[PDB]
């Protein structure tokens, strides 16, 4: 009997750990946590038995390194909608993208 | 039956009236909201329509 994701971790896999990267869009496996974001130290603070941070979408904003033991910032990958500025396909081929 | 009453003065008045006219124009990202950054989901949400 085992519950999952909620408190500091002191039962794991055999999986290898990598060297952190920051300032990068990278996937993260942080404890068995697995999202794909920007990694940033954060300014903020956390109590000891405070493992995880979420948000108000209960989504993680922020994750304390296990081994390190420093806080870092999760934010997603910039995302944005494409949208094709076009002059009619019979006046000209060329368009302009935002 | 004969009692009419007139005016005799004038008051000039202003009054103002608020009308909305236009409201926030919003785009939601179909994939991000129900899928996050799962590639799974994303496969799975193009079955569903």
């Amino acid at each position: 009997s085992f519950e999952l994701l909620h408190a500091p971790a002191t039962v794991c896999g055999p999986k290898k750990s990598t060297n952190l990267v920051k300032n990068k869009c990278v996937n993260f496996n942080f404890n068995g946590l697995k999202g794909t974001g920007v990694l940033t130290e954060s300014n903020k603070k956390f109590l000891p038995f405070q493992q995880f941070g979420r948000d108000i979408a209960d989504t993680t904003d922020a994750v304390r390194d296990p081994q390190t033991l420093e806080i870092l910032d999760i934010t997603p990958c910039s995302f944005g909608g494409v949208s094709v500025i076009t002059p009619g396909t019979n006046t000209s081929n060329q368009v302009a993208v935002l | 039956n004969n009692s009419i009453a007139i005016p005799t003065n004038f008051t000039i008045s202003v009054t103002t009236e608020i009308l909305p006219v236009s409201m926030t124009k919003t785009s939601v990202d179909c994939t991000m909201y129900i899928c996050g950054d799962s590639t799974e989901c994303s496969n799975l949400l193009l079955q569903y329509g």
